[PDB]
């Protein structure tokens, strides 16, 4: 509440200074002109023509010339010239050729293609670490599998163990694990690559297996890293069945991704978080621990674990401490924290249909009820016989 | 300019020359094809009630 | 309350401007590669551009006809002639050659094809590990040795037995069974080049054009010599026809069918060792188990409690554990399993050890991750 | 084209495949291939002749009975036969001798074999 109104007021006064030191800053008179400046940017215009029809550097032979593919069927046999060192250009290289004739005018490609930058979502985690009313000790197996390598590497040197490789998230949903996912994700301020395993799953010729050659690729050019494949389950023991196209292309990604991860050797630089329902009552796709290490099943919320999820919600409920908060969440059986998540929702929507702007002390009760007989049929427990 | 630009934006060029024309806003989807088939949905609460 | 509600929403205008404000930033300067002195080559490149020799279209010539018929990748034919003075000799079928755009003759004959270049990305040579320090006693470590290094190193031994030389091994075994790890320590120590081929990776199809890399690579081996050619994880692509299905396929059935007839009758091979790579034997089209194509199969068959205990002292040494911890005991309780699991439990047990706030991985850490895996495997 | 009298003489045609179920229904109708001919499973006849094929390589080893090795085979073709030799003298390369001896083919067999070579029992 307060702690975060004293923030407020500093972060209002940094962005006004910036903007307005900005303008000089990047120059608006400053204007580089100057001759190291003037000798690239005549060149430039010179000996670019454009447009600019882009090339891949198959080969290069030392006499200053090399092979290219262009996007025609006919390839050009191309003179190097200007600009770009030799030695810095190495086969598999995309790059810049002119139009008129093709030369390699340079590079500023580096094989960029939009899938790179679509997958590439290192943006704003919505989750900070402990706003959620998770138990300290679910989120404290992802974080001595994940964090503790990066912030205390003393410890695994010093033992000479290898830092390990993956983790499994599985639950039963309402756990929060994408919450999980991103409370992590916050903390090591690691370049966080996301990619749902359903874009690699298309009747499209071979395009499963370029995909997942990318995102290796990804993650060792922006390490430390974390990759969430989410649902790897959508590529793996998942179906899309094969009367529709799929005796071709569910085999060829399974195991293109199978072959990748345990490669020629454990990356052990790049974290996973593969996420699926449970792999218990599935077949296995995620080929046995050291490529997988460390396996999280987090519990169905027991009586004090939503206890804590609880307090968040009745801060802002007023009314509510006459209420007896621990009645309600032993009366009902042990249960999803999403359910008591539902709970907190339809509270507020029931106080409106009595017309009391926030909950009565009766409404909670109440609330209880409409939400326990809702969530049991749609999740119906063995009867004991 | 580079500084209008957005990235992911449509746009509109000239010729084969490809200088920048218009950006589109303009987009392709599935969605807003299917609204169009769609059009406005009629029709009063009353009528379904009961 | 209230005058206070009206500073959150001032605060969210401000951080969204500064962000398109870093585009300002950029500015419009342009430099690109070509420092210290290749910007003075810049000067040379100019008049050079103007200068006409390059770019030279690409063509491969499908007959020599004593003019040469020519055949362009856009597909058309043309009949044409040697430029300044190009030998006949040199114009092969499948050679490419260097035409001018629309003058249209040869300058330079080009090495023929393309696609080596492509194929020659992915393939590694001759890594390196120490057989000592590869885990286990197994029996297999053995028969590799037999296949592989005893043809190269001494022939006369095989020719007076009158055995052919054995060439081929076919490694199967659960993952973690070691078999990538073994194949690299026998191509380090036999000293013997080695091509790395993943047919995973084949998806450049065009009804057969997996079939052309395919030819090309074996081929490549058989100039070479003293070699492996890996083909690694051939479960699928020239693994598994997909004719089954309904619709079915057979861009695989090529690619298949290529490798086949290439190991089946004569054909000269330059001491080539055929070295395949399937997790499940039941997975490979039975064409290519059943002999005449690979020679040997070994089943991979799980470290014993010797190599057991083996693997963990490899783990235990990268380790700092107890004085007297008996790594003996510990490998009993542990199942007959892959040096996988093994590497595993000794992951854990360090961990937990950290956690608890210790240095040193006492004899009772690892009983927990013990303990950990046992339970994973059977839920599943 | 080749069927009337003249044009079957001097073009002849020789075809291979695999499985014969998978073909095209028009090569089903009329004679379209003028033969068809079934390979019969191997007798101990056809395997005791192949294994001399193989052997003849080898250095001659008269303790080698051809009819023994054969009785224990069953339904193995040409190429599988030929695994089973070279596997004998394998184990005869790493004892040194250049003899190939009667015993190391009968357990040359078992790699060949789905089971590994002497699988372990309890009684013996
Ligand atoms: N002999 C061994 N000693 C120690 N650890 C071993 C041994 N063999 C394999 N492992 C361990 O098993 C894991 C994978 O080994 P490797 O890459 O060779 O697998 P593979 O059987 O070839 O599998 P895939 O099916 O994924 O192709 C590693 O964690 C490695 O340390
Ligand atoms: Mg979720
Ligand atoms: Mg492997």
């Amino acid at each position: 509440t307060r702690c975060k109104l004293k923030l407020l007021r500093m972060e209002r006064i940094k962005d006004h200074l910036l903007l307005e030191e900005e303008f000089v800053s990047n120059s608006e008179i400053l204007k580089p002109f100057e001759k190291k400046q003037e000798e690239e940017k005549k060149q430039l215009e010179e000996i670019r023509g454009n447009p600019l029809s882009i090339g891949t550097l198959e080969e290069i032979i030392d006499d200053d010339h090399a092979i290219v593919t262009s996007p025609t069927m006919p390839d050009y046999y191309v003179s190097i010239l200007s600009f770009v060192d030799k030695e810095l250009l190495e086969p598999g290289c995309s790059v810049l050729l002119h139009h008129k004739t093709m030369s390699i005018v340079g590079v500023l490609q580096d094989d960029a293609d939009p899938m790179v930058s679509v997958m590439k979502m290192d943006k704003s985690p919505t989750e900070s670490y402990s706003d959620i009313g998770g138990l300290e000790s679910q989120i404290q197996e992802i974080k001595e599998s994940v964090e503790l390598p990066l912030t205390h590497p003393e410890l695994y040197e010093e033992m000479g163990i290898k830092p390990p490789k993956g983790v499994i998230l599985y639950g039963a949903p309402g756990t929060g694990k994408t919450l999980l996912a991103k409370a992590v994700a916050n903390q090591t301020s690691a370049t966080f690559l996301r990619i749902v395993g359903s874009e690699l799953i298309q009747k499209y010729l071979g395009d499963g297996p370029r995909l997942c050659r990318q995102i290796f690729k990804v993650a060792g050019e922006n390490a430390p890293s974390i990759v969430f494949i989410d649902e790897i389950d959508a590529i793996g023991t998942k179906r899309y069945d094969s009367n529709s196209g799929g005796e071709r292309e569910i085999q060829r990604t399974m195991l293109e991704l199978l072959n990748q991860l345990d490669g020629f050797d454990d990356r052990g630089d790049v974290k996973v978080i593969m996420a699926t329902n449970k792999i218990e009552t599935l077949d296995p796709a995620l080929i046995r621990p050291g490529r997988i290490d460390r396996k999280i099943l987090f519990e169905n919320p027991d009586l004090s674990t939503k206890k804590k999820i609880l307090g968040i919600h009745t801060s802002k409920m007023n009314l509510s401490e006459d209420v007896n908060l621990e009645t309600l969440v032993t009366t009902k059986d042990d249960l999803s924290g999403a359910d008591i998540q539902a709970m907190c929702t339809e509270a507020g929507l029931l106080a409106l249909r009595e017309r009391r702007m926030q909950v009565t002390a009766e409404d909670f009760k109440q609330a209880k009820e409409r939400v326990m007989k809702n969530k049991v049929e749609e999740n119906l427990e063995g009867l004991y016989l | 300019n580079v500084k209008d630009l957005k990235a992911s934006q449509r746009v509109c060029l000239r010729s084969d020359s490809y200088m920048l024309h218009k950006v589109l806003e303009n987009k392709a989807d599935p969605l807003v094809s299917l609204m169009m088939v769609e059009k406005v949905p009629d029709s009063t609460y009353d009528m379904v009630g009961g | 309350a209230a005058p206070y509600a009206a500073k959150l929403k001032q605060t969210e205008n401000d951080l969204k401007d500064i962000e398109a404000r870093i585009k300002e930033k950029a500015g419009v300067k342009e430099s690109d590669t070509g420092l210290a002195p290749s910007h003075l080559w810049d000067i040379m490149g100019d008049r050079q551009r103007l200068g006409e020799e390059h770019p030279l279209q690409v063509a491969r010539c499908t007959k020599i006809i004593k003019k040469y018929v020519i055949n362009l990748k856009q597909i058309a034919k043309f009949v044409v002639g040697l430029g300044e003075r190009v030998s006949p000799t040199d114009i092969e079928e499948g050679m490419r050659v260097g035409v001018d755009r629309s003058k249209y003759n040869i300058e330079l004959p080009l090495p023929p094809r393309i696609d080596p270049s492509v194929t020659m990305m992915t393939v590694e040579e001759k890594p390196d590990v120490t057989y000592s320090d590869v885990g286990g006693c197994k029996d297999q470590i053995e028969k590799l040795r037999e296949v592989v290094e005893l043809p190269l190193l001494s022939p006369e031994r095989f020719a007076t037995l009158g055995i052919d030389p054995p060439k081929g091994i076919l490694l199967y075994g659960p993952p973690g069974t070691g078999k990538t790890l073994c194949a690299r320590a026998v191509a380090n120590r036999t000293d013997a080049t080695f091509i790395r081929v993943i047919g995973s990776e084949l998806v450049q199809k065009y009804v057969g054009e997996g079939a052309r890399m395919v030819r090309e690579l074996f081929e490549m081996a058989r100039t070479k010599k003293a070699c492996i050619i890996f083909f690694d994880e051939i479960d699928a692509v020239g693994g598994a026809r997909f004719d089954d299905g309904a619709g079915g396929d057979n861009e695989v059935q090529r690619t298949m069918l290529e490798l086949i007839t290439q190991l089946d009758g004569f054909d000269p091979r330059g001491n080539i060792k055929v070295m395949f790579a399937t997790n499940r034997p039941n997975t490979l089209d039975p064409a290519l188990l059943r002999p005449g194509r690979i020679d040997r199969k070994v089943e991979f068959s799980l470290p014993d409690l010797e190599g057991r205990a083996n693997i963990f002292r490899i783990h235990s040494k990268s380790m700092s554990v107890e004085r007297g911890i008996r790594w003996e005991l510990i490998s009993r309780l542990c199942p007959n399993s892959t040096g996988a699991e093994l590497r595993s439990v000794c992951t854990e047990a360090g961990m937990f050890a950290i956690r608890a706030r210790r240095k040193v991985a006492t004899e009772k850490d690892f009983l927990k991750a013990v303990d950990k895996v046992i339970s994973g495997y059977k839920k599943f | 084209q080749l069927d009337g009298f003249s044009s079957d003489d001097r073009v002849k045609v020789l075809a291979a495949t695999n499985r014969v179920d998978v073909l095209d229904p028009a090569l089903l109708r009329s004679g379209r291939l003028d033969r068809k001919i079934e390979f019969p499973l191997p007798s101990e006849d056809s395997r005791a002749q192949i294994l001399q094929i193989h052997s003849r390589k080898m250095t001659t080893d008269d303790d080698i009975n051809w009819q023994e090795l054969a009785r224990s085979t069953d339904e193995f073709n040409g190429a599988q036969l030929k695994a089973v030799t070279v596997e004998a003298g394998m184990i005869a390369l790493r004892n040194g001798q250049s003899s190939v001896k009667h015993e190391d083919f009968v357990e040359g067999i078992s790699e060949v074999q789905a089971r590994k070579s002497k699988s372990v029992s309890f009684y013996a």
